[PDB]
């Protein structure tokens, strides 16, 4: 979920960008690979705050490839999920293995062993969705899902969702 | 020629001064590791032989041995030997069912060249056929080749001059070789002078 | 006084054949050999026993035993010596490596 | 300092307030002092990101219903953000589709409401995120609220959040 | 060609640190290996195509650094691991100078 | 092709921490449990799962990926396995340390024999470093034969405080091969101490107890000294070599792990199926011996494990220590690429800082040059020249790391170069190269020269530079090294160059000087009898490269224009140089023409000799390199060598048998 | 043996002479801080001669 | 069945299968013969002992011998410890049979190829149901 | 200061450690016939005060162990009666700079 | 500052011996610009003569000592050097020099 | 994965999901994964637990 | 192989001889800003050393070889090292030098302010 953090990033500035105006180049090259970037250390970083002043240290010239190495300390909003967290979202894809719900920039999977037994798969219906005796869960449908387990790699985060808990599912 | 170098007459080198032959013999043997794990002196073909060397195979014959008299160059194969491998493998991409054999041939040295002097085929004590190929080349003396007198005054050739550049007597005799005076007093080699 | 006599002996050995060496070299030798308060010999049991890094010590002599003692004692190597950077293949903090090159921005933007 | 190896620690969880080693309640900023961990609800995060994007737009330039705001933030991300902004875009559509407060006044009212509760910023941000209507629903949705808040005060918070919720 | 002890000594006497590093790495064996952050060992499973790093036994997927060492140094450290010795490599100082 | 890009941060190793694996750590880091002593499958074509060459450990065939990291040779570092030992065994490198710790600690309750209730123990605790403190503790506690369950008070030896300890009798411990025997005292009871007992005792040792002994609590506990989970090194540690690409000869290490698995399986079957006790000690002694000779084959008082050929098994310690060991043979110094080696020859026509590189060597050694606008045309021309013509290029490295051989690519057409690409072009002239003569006792014996590509097979070099190399052209090899980066090229040119190291820091005097024929000819040239005619004078003047183009006025105008040898030699000496030296019997008039006087780079009197242009302090070389700089001194070396060698060529100098005759 | 004894000793930026551990060997290098290559043998005029020559 | 674990050396630019590949052993490179792009660099062309796993199988055994400083009591102790091993009993008797076969060949000066053929003939036909009751002298004689 | 003649019983050595700050030094008459300080090889040793030692460590940015050492058994150290952690300024004649001032800490 | 004063006192002695008023005004006969040139050059060469920080003087000293060993009553030479470096309690010719 | 015979938990099945958002492709075998038969034996484990414990009650009483 | 009476010393070979004779804080702490000595009280030499000039030339030539913006007028010079020496000649190299003291502290000296006398 949504946090704000003070992060320090190490950036390889190439010697080709040693122009008179490296500050906006450094801020820009911060701003491609952070916006929407996923890190397992802090979650999905979305937007960088305090763009007018960002702490830029005196850069390290690496002794082999000549590139400048800057430890830029910045403040940004992040999306770090956890397990045990219930969130709202919309289903973007479904299958017999389960369905993917979109919570922010994240596609949380709900596995086929994690719905209540009333829901069942019907591939004959277009789009193929999960149908129960009391509700139906299709593509682009509102649903409330709880996350029971999240795995975070160095650059990717995957989560496990369910709707077996009471007061979950479609609102 | 300073400090253990010589200046050798290049015209003398042209006329055969210190020119010499160099024979190298290559011995290769086919052996049976068991029933069918053996190898055969044969000229390999690209259709059915795996892991050949990049040197040319054209100088070989039907028996996988180069005839004597044929000039050889660097990394040319002189003894073509192949052994079968386990069929229907998958290695390096260029592996098919045709490649029933791998190449165990013997190339020449990467720097050596010359003429195949004599090819000798026979059997060993064990009755296995093995070959000996003698390659003859000539080492014309050049810059850097080491020469010694009979007095411990060794050294390399510094440079080679033609006859018109070397000093000469009133009789027109040029030296074949110039040594330096500085080789004499430190070593106290008087017998070199007395021998001269 | 032992250091002075040691320098005198080393100088006598060097100048025995008339060969001349600048004073600071043998001065550095006898200062290293007497820096611990004792005549620390240049042996596998002399300078090779000070806690100067496991990799530096194992590079000289008794390599496997030194690594055994380091593993038993859980010795931490600060990697400031030359030999540790040789084995790690990184820039030794010597000569050109004895500093770091930072990039300036203020004079750079002052240039034009 | 820290004599580091694999020591004993508990796995990350929501009900135990274990948000990891680096999400502590105390946080060290870039200036070095301790500062409270700040977690934002969906509407608060949407407004904060919107102010950040329009501030970036103003910095670049110096050198309501759901549909029109949606296309406004879409063209704002098109003109402000560069490459690989797909995740940020979908985050913006998620934030607009699941927001409960539209203006900064309602968000500030929620913040001043939840600052005096004495609970964690994490759980009050979860409370502002979720449109709960029952105290037992709030207890079974956010397990950290168990034995933390009284049920009548909890119901007051949910009913006043529902009153403050618009559109 | 052997760039042995005494050639290294003369390069040290010149102060030519980066040339010595080049000879020892870019001229013989520059091997890039990944190490865990928790343990200093090189027991990191690296799926570079999948961009997935993890040191199983420390169960961390976010604390992995890559280093450039000689291949002989990696084989040294693996042999010391076979000696039941830990060549724990750390990318930061823990003790003050 | 290089290596695949990695998203992990690239850092440098700042600290190396030592210690011992815990067996739990061994089982944690292990990717497989090795069970079968076989390496190969029963079909003799694939890797046996659970064997010593399990694919999860790694892969040492090019056409085989590692099963764990899914990489080849150049990326997989190899992954460790483990052996679950049937019984604990001793680390053979720690037998003395285990014995010392056992003499320090109780054999029943696992407590220190002497606690802080003794003054000697407390002052032993005052020692800061681990080794000296442990030695003092061991020397103090090796003489204690009882656990001392009750001790007198430290402040007053009148009342008895009951400290920890069971009061039992600690036996004397000695090693007899690979096992420890303990002799209890007789009120001697001697028996062999089992390794599991020692492991239990070491587990019962508290944290502070071995902390006082110098053992760190998470990195090296004394209980971890006993091996009970042996880690399996990956096949990159123990590769399977091939003799003719048909044999499967394995490493000695793999042989030893096969023996380890055989002994371990034998021991667990013997304990599982029931056995007499002596069979159990026999099997565990065999296992311990196999562990030891795996870890150290050279044990004093012990037999050595032998190969099928009968040679001793190369243990890991043998691969570590020694000349061809890992450290001194592969790490602390090593074989390198971009090097060349051939015989050397003198060249009076080369500059002092210049080396003559053979054309084939120059066609072989390459320098990767980065493509800029400043060299796009030159590098494109070198690419079009190809690798078979000097100057040319052998490889083109694209910005993605892809390397294009210039052979096997012209038939694909020419290549358009892009900025930031690398071109591995042949070394042209003036390339800074390291030039080294082994044994290389000192820093002047390996220095940086400039390339001059020459059409023969010898490293050619100036005569004056042979003295610091201690080089003679009687067949000496002498090495070459080419830097591949601009940083190292620059620091080689600016730190290791020949002119910068004219003056030796060894003895604060020049290490290079005018030698041999040039020295003899410069003595013969500066005699007072030596006068040079116009025709030879003009040639001598033109031989100086930096001659200003003005003919000096002759020393003798009439009846014939004659220049003295000093007059022509002073042209090589740059202006502003003032050298003054007085020998014995030397005045301002020199009847012997001894000593020297140079004024404004003009020789006044005195024959030029070893005391002047030799490697001597206060000579011409020292003065010029201190007042004019190193480049001017190198040019002086070249000028003097050229002019003196030319004059000696047209003068001649010999020696004969008559010269030794009185 | 000597090189391995002295392989880690460097003149630092405070002009001290320390090993890898930072232990000071010489507080100033060569007791004078002068590079060895920039040293020449020179005669000290005051120490030699007589007192009359000193005054003259 | 089983993982692939196979690396194919295909040019990612020429895209011709199967590719013409030249192995520059001297230059340490593996290149595409068409475009000249390298595929695998730093190629590998002594330290162990020769052992063909066809004549004696995958037996990996080292015996115990006297070193520079060797005590004899541990030597006999380790020799008898190796003597009572159970898993190599069939291995022990097949090497005993190989030793007797080689002794028979050497006692009648037969060439080494006959020794190899007899040893592999015995190994391929050891432990047969149809060949169990015949005398080991006859087995060796038939193999010879 | 205790000056004996030939030898001491070890039963007195065990009680040479006394109540601090009172300190006992046992000096042999035979070892004290000639002042070793007057020897030409022995340089001038000057004991440093605590503030001097602190300033020396501060200006050279040193730790305690990074100084050159002298043991607490050196004849000059016994002559000055040095204790542990005491630094002496050692001034000796330099053939390159006339006067060289070294420092040694008593261990 | 005390260490800097002590480090140059021999060179200061040499400078005062050479650049005395009697010697300058009698032997050297320098002018104003000549004397200023002399002082500037002496200062410049002295600052150029300072040892550069970062220099491995340990390896330089070790090489400068070990190399003249290769160039080679009381014992002397390589065995004496070995007796010195390997600090042995015994030696070939233990001796005194009593004055 | 039946080809590589390697187990996978629920957490890493999501990162093996394909572009079709239906199947879980193996990393090494590139083959869709099959479901392990664990979890339906939970009642079997409960029956095993009870059938062990009614046979141990005299030991409990002793 | 070969049989040579030409006595070539195989090198790095002293372990024959080893086997012959085998028997015989308070100003600065942690990572604070106190390591960064301020410019007013820097105690290192203002003269840029030979190693410093070598590494500046190497770094600048490496950067110029990868299209760094050259801050001096080129005179037709194309070699990166001579361009770097020209940049150093009129102090146009935008680098500063971090001279580490032995205690871990450091001083920052710009190439512009360092005196290049050698
Ligand atoms: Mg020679
Ligand atoms: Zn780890
Ligand atoms: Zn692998
Ligand atoms: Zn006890
Ligand atoms: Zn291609
Ligand atoms: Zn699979």
């Amino acid at each position: 979920m949504f946090f704000i953090k003070d992060l320090s990033l190490n950036i390889t500035l190439h010697p080709s960008f040693f122009g008179p105006r490296m500050k906006q180049y450094l801020k820009t090259k911060l701003l491609e690979e952070v916006e929407g970037s996923c890190t397992g250390k802090f979650g999905y970083i979305l937007c960088v705050l305090d763009y007018d002043n960002i702490d830029i240290q005196r850069g390290r010239i690496l002794p082999t490839d000549g590139s400048a190495e800057f430890n830029v300390k910045y403040r940004a909003v992040v999306f770090k999920p956890f397990k045990g967290e219930v969130v709202d979202g919309t289903v973007v894809s479904c299958s017999q293995h389960g369905f993917e719900v979109q919570v922010g920039p994240m596609k949380v999977f709900v596995t086929k062993h994690l719905m209540p037994q009333d829901l069942t798969f019907n591939a004959g219906s277009n789009p193929p969705s999960y149908q129960s005796s009391e509700d139906v869960i299709t593509i682009k449908s509102r649903i409330r899902v709880k996350i029971e387990g999240c795995i975070s790699q160095v650059s990717s985060i995957h989560a496990i969702g369910s709707i077996k808990e009471d007061y979950l599912g479609a609102i | 020629n300073q400090e253990d170098s010589m200046i050798m007459n290049q015209s003398s080198i042209d006329r055969g001064l210190f020119r010499s032959l160099f024979f190298r013999s290559y011995m290769d043997q086919e052996k049976k590791y068991g029933m069918s794990i053996t190898e055969t002196f044969e000229k390999p073909q690209r259709t059915n032989t795996l892991r050949m060397k990049h040197g040319t195979y054209d100088k070989l014959d039907d028996d996988g041995l180069i005839a004597p008299g044929v000039r050889v160059s660097g990394e040319d194969v002189i003894i073509g030997k192949t052994t079968p491998i386990s069929p229907d493998e998958e290695e390096l991409g260029q592996r098919t069912a045709y490649h029933s054999k791998r190449d165990a041939s013997t190339p020449l040295r990467s720097t050596e060249n010359g003429i195949v002097d004599q090819v000798l085929v026979t059997t060993n004590q064990d009755g296995l056929k093995f070959v000996k190929v003698r390659v003859r080349t000539t080492k014309i003396p050049q810059i850097g080749d080491k020469f010694a007198s009979r007095h411990g005054q060794k050294g390399t050739i510094g440079i080679t001059y033609r006859r018109e550049d070397m000093p000469f007597t009133a009789e027109g005799i040029v030296p074949d070789l110039i040594i330096n005076p500085h080789a004499i007093p430190s070593r106290m080699t008087v017998a070199h002078l007395i021998e001269c | 006084a032992g250091r002075a006599a040691l320098y005198k002996e080393v100088y006598n050995v060097i100048a025995s054949d008339g060969s001349y060496v600048n004073y600071r070299h043998m001065a550095l030798l006898v200062d290293v050999m007497t820096t611990q308060g004792g005549l620390t010999s240049v042996t596998r049991h002399g300078f090779n026993r000070s806690n100067t890094g496991a990799l530096m010590r194992c590079s000289f002599e008794e390599t496997v035993e030194i690594l055994f003692e380091a593993g038993a004692s859980a010795e931490l190597d600060d990697c400031r010596g030359v030999s540790e950077n040789v084995i790690l293949g990184q820039m030794a903090p010597i000569g050109t490596g004895a500093f770091d090159v930072m990039i300036d921005e203020e004079s750079l933007v002052k240039y034009m | 300092r820290r004599r580091r190896l694999k020591k004993v620690e508990e796995e990350e969880n929501a009900a135990t307030l274990q948000l990891g080693q680096e999400f502590q309640l105390k946080q060290i900023n870039h200036q070095g002092e301790e500062e409270e961990l700040i977690a934002l609800n969906l509407s608060e995060a949407r407004l904060v990101i919107k102010e950040a994007l329009v501030e970036r737009r103003r910095a670049f330039k110096r050198s309501e219903t759901r549909e029109k705001e949606l296309e406004s933030i879409d063209v704002l991300l098109e003109q402000t953000t560069g490459g690989n902004n797909k995740d940020l875009k979908n985050t913006m559509q998620y934030l607009t589709n699941f927001s409960r407060f539209r203006d900064q006044e309602t968000v500030g009212a929620v913040i001043q409401l939840l600052k005096s509760t004495g609970l964690h910023p994490f759980e009050v941000a979860q409370l502002g995120s979720l449109a709960c209507d029952t105290a037992d629903e709030a207890k079974t949705l956010i397990p950290s609220l168990n034995n933390k808040i009284s049920d009548d005060e909890l119901e007051r918070i949910l009913k006043e959040l529902s009153n403050l919720e618009t559109l | 060609l052997r760039f042995g002890e005494m050639e290294r000594d003369c390069m040290i006497a010149h102060g030519a640190a980066s040339f010595l590093k080049e000879r020892l790495m870019e001229a013989s064996d520059a091997f890039r290996v990944h190490i865990c952050g928790i343990c200093g060992l090189m027991t990191v499973i690296a799926k570079l195509n999948h961009n997935q790093f993890e040191c199983k036994g420390c169960d961390n997927k976010i604390d992995i650094y890559q280093i450039h060492i000689p291949y002989a140094a990696k084989l040294l450290f693996q042999e010391l691991m076979a000696m039941n010795i830990t060549p724990r490599l750390y990318t930061d100082r823990s003790r003050d100078f | 092709v290089g290596q695949q890009y990695s998203s992990a941060p690239l850092r440098t190793v700042k600290e190396v921490q030592f210690g011992l694996f815990s067996p739990e750590e061994v089982r944690a880091i292990s990717v497989a449990k090795i069970r079968f002593p076989e390496t190969m499958d029963e079909t003799q074509t694939r890797a046996k799962i659970g064997g010593l060459n399990d694919p999860r450990l790694g892969s040492i065939d090019r056409n085989l990926k590692c099963q764990t990291c899914q990489e080849g040779m150049n990326e997989c570092p190899g992954h460790f396995g483990h052996i679950d030992l049937a019984k604990p065994v001793f680390h053979v490198g720690f037998i003395a340390k285990i014995k010392k710790v056992c003499e320090c600690v109780c054999m029943h309750c696992g407590k220190l024999l002497l606690d802080e209730h003794n003054e000697l123990m407390r002052q032993a605790l005052a020692i800061k470093d681990s080794k000296k403190r442990f030695a003092a503790i061991w020397t103090l506690c090796k003489t204690k034969m009882v656990c001392e369950t009750d001790v007198p008070s430290e402040d007053d030896p009148t009342q008895l405080v009951s400290r920890g300890g069971c009061g039992n009798t600690q036996p004397t411990i000695r090693k007899d091969g690979l096992k420890l025997v303990g002799s209890w005292k007789k009120d001697p009871e001697l028996r062999v101490l089992s390794t599991e007992e020692i492991l239990n005792i070491f587990k019962h040792i508290s944290v502070k107890d071995f902390t006082s002994l110098g053992f760190n609590e998470v990195f090296s506990r004394p209980e971890w000294m006993i091996l009970t989970c042996l880690p399996v090194p990956p096949p990159p540690v123990r590769p399977s070599i091939s003799f003719n690409e048909s044999q499967r000869g394995e490493d000695d290490l793999t042989f030893k792990l096969a023996d380890i698995l055989k002994a371990n399986i034998s021991l667990e079957t013997l304990e599982h199926n029931g056995a007499p006790h002596h069979a159990i000690e026999e099997a565990e002694s065999l296992l311990q011996f196999h562990v030891a000779t795996y870890m150290d084959n050279d044990i004093a008082g012990q037999p050595q494990a032998l190969q099928k050929s009968g040679r001793p098994v190369k243990s890991i310690r043998a691969r570590l220590k020694g000349k061809e060991g890992r450290i001194r043979g592969n790490l602390m110094g090593k074989r390198v690429d971009f090097s060349a080696r051939t015989v050397i020859s003198g060249d009076p026509n080369l500059e002092l800082d210049q080396v003559g590189v053979p054309k084939s060597i120059a066609k072989t050694l390459t320098y990767p040059e980065v493509v800029t606008p400043y060299n796009i045309d030159r590098l494109t021309q070198l690419v079009r020249n190809g690798p078979n013509e000097h100057p040319g290029a052998k490889y083109v490295i694209r910005d993605s790391g892809d390397r294009i051989d210039l052979r096997y690519s012209k038939r694909a057409g020419d290549i358009q170069l892009q900025y930031g690409w690398k071109v591995e072009r042949h070394i042209m002239d003036n390339d800074p190269v390291l030039f080294n003569r082994q044994p290389s006792l000192h820093k002047m014996s390996m220095m940086a020269h400039r390339v001059k590509v020459i059409p023969y097979s010898t490293f050619r070099l100036n005569l004056s530079v042979t003295s610091p190399y201690n080089a003679d052209f009687d067949g000496d090899e002498m090495n070459l090294h080419v830097p591949q980066s601009e940083e190292t090229r620059a620091e080689l040119s600016q730190l290791c160059a020949v002119p910068l190291q004219i003056v030796s820091p060894q003895s604060n005097k020049p290490c290079m000087g005018i030698v041999q024929d040039t020295l003899c000819g410069i003595r013969k040239l500066t005699l007072r009898d030596t006068f040079i005619e116009l025709d030879q004078v003009l040639n001598m003047l033109y031989w100086v490269p930096d001659w200003d183009g003005v003919i000096p006025t002759p020393a003798i105008i009439k009846p014939k224009p004659l220049w003295s040898g000093k007059q022509i030699l002073s042209v090589a000496i740059p202006n502003g140089i003032h050298l003054q030296r007085f020998d014995e019997g030397t005045t301002l008039l020199s009847p012997k023409d001894n000593g020297m006087l140079i004024i404004d780079g003009q020789i006044i009197f005195g024959v030029v000799e070893k005391k002047t242009v030799g490697s001597s302090n206060g000579g011409l070389i020292h003065v010029v390199t201190r007042e004019k700089g190193p480049q001017v001194c190198a040019k002086l070396f070249g000028n003097i060598q050229k002019v003196v060698n030319f004059w000696l060529l047209h003068n001649g100098f010999s020696t004969g048998i008559g010269d030794t005759i009185a | 043996r000597l090189v391995k004894a002295l392989e880690d000793i460097m003149v630092h930026y405070d002009n001290t002479t320390r090993n890898s551990l930072g232990n000071v060997i010489q507080f100033i290098y060569g007791e004078d801080g002068m590079d060895a290559a920039h040293i020449e043998k020179q005669s000290l005029d005051t120490i030699g001669g007589s007192d009359a020559a000193f005054e003259k | 069945r089983g993982p692939n674990l196979n690396i194919v050396l295909t040019c990612p630019e020429c895209k011709v299968y199967p590719p013409k590949i030249v192995e520059r052993f001297s230059e340490g490179d593996v290149v595409c013969a068409l475009c000249g792009l390298v595929l695998s660099d730093k190629l590998v062309d002594r330290v162990g002992e020769a052992s063909n796993p066809l004549l004696d199988g995958n037996n990996l055994s080292t015996r115990i011998g006297k070193g520079e400083t060797t005590d004899m009591r541990f030597t006999k102790e380790l020799n008898k410890a190796q003597g009572k091993n159970v898993m190599d009993k069939k291995d022990n008797e097949v090497q005993a049979a190989f030793a007797k076969i080689t002794m028979l060949c050497d006692a009648a000066e037969l060439p080494k190829i006959v020794k190899d053929c007899a040893k592999e003939a015995y190994k391929l036909c050891h432990d047969e149901k149809t060949l169990k009751g015949k005398s080991m002298e006859s087995i060796m004689a038939a193999s010879i | 200061i205790f000056v004996y003649q030939n030898n001491i019983t070890p039963s007195a050595m065990k009680l040479v450690p006394s109540i601090p700050p009172a300190t006992i030094e046992t000096f042999n008459e035979a070892a004290l016939v000639v002042n070793i300080t007057h020897h030409e090889l022995v340089p001038k040793h000057i004991r440093l005060s605590s503030d001097e030692k602190r300033e020396l460590l501060k200006r050279y940015r040193l730790k305690e162990s990074q100084l050159p050492r002298i043991q607490r058994a050196d004849p000059v150290a016994l002559y000055l009666g040095l204790k542990r952690g005491e630094v002496v300024k050692i001034i000796r004649k330099s053939e390159t700079s006339g006067r060289y001032a070294s420092y040694r800490i008593c261990m | 500052q005390n260490a800097q004063r002590d480090a140059v006192t021999l060179f200061c002695c040499l400078l005062r011996s050479r650049l005395a008023t009697r010697r300058v005004l009698q032997e050297y006969r320098l002018t104003k610009q000549a004397f200023d040139w002399v002082l500037s050059n002496i200062e410049a060469q002295f600052l150029r003569s300072v040892v550069h920080p970062g220099e491995m003087v340990g390896v330089l000293a070790a090489q400068s000592i070990g190399e003249p060993a290769t160039q080679m009553k009381v014992t002397s030479g390589v065995p004496r050097l070995k007796e010195i470096l390997n600090v042995a309690k015994n030696m070939k010719t233990p001796s005194l020099t009593v004055y | 994965c039946p080809i590589c015979l390697t187990k996978y938990t629920q957490l890493e099945a999501v990162q093996l999901l394909n572009f079709d958002r239906t199947e879980f492709l193996c990393s090494l075998c590139d083959e869709p994964l099959v479901e392990d038969d664990s979890g339906k034996k939970n009642k079997e484990k409960q029956d095993k637990l009870n059938r062990l414990m009614d046979q141990i009650q005299p030991i409990i009483d002793s | 192989n070969e049989n040579f009476e030409d006595f070539d010393v195989e090198h790095f070979s002293d372990e024959e001889t080893y086997e012959e004779k085998p028997q015989f804080e308070q100003i600065r702490r942690k990572t604070l800003k106190e390591k960064a000595i301020p410019k007013d009280q820097r105690a290192t030499t203002p003269y840029m050393t030979k190693y410093e000039r070598a590494r500046i030339l190497g770094t600048r030539a490496l950067q110029i070889s990868m299209n760094a913006p050259v801050f001096v007028d080129l005179e037709g010079e194309t070699d990166p090292l001579r361009i770097a020496m020209k940049e150093l000649a009129e102090k146009k190299i935008p680098l500063v030098i971090r001279r580490y003291l032995p205690d871990g502290s450091f001083e920052d000296w710009s190439v512009e302010e360092l005196i290049v006398d050698l």
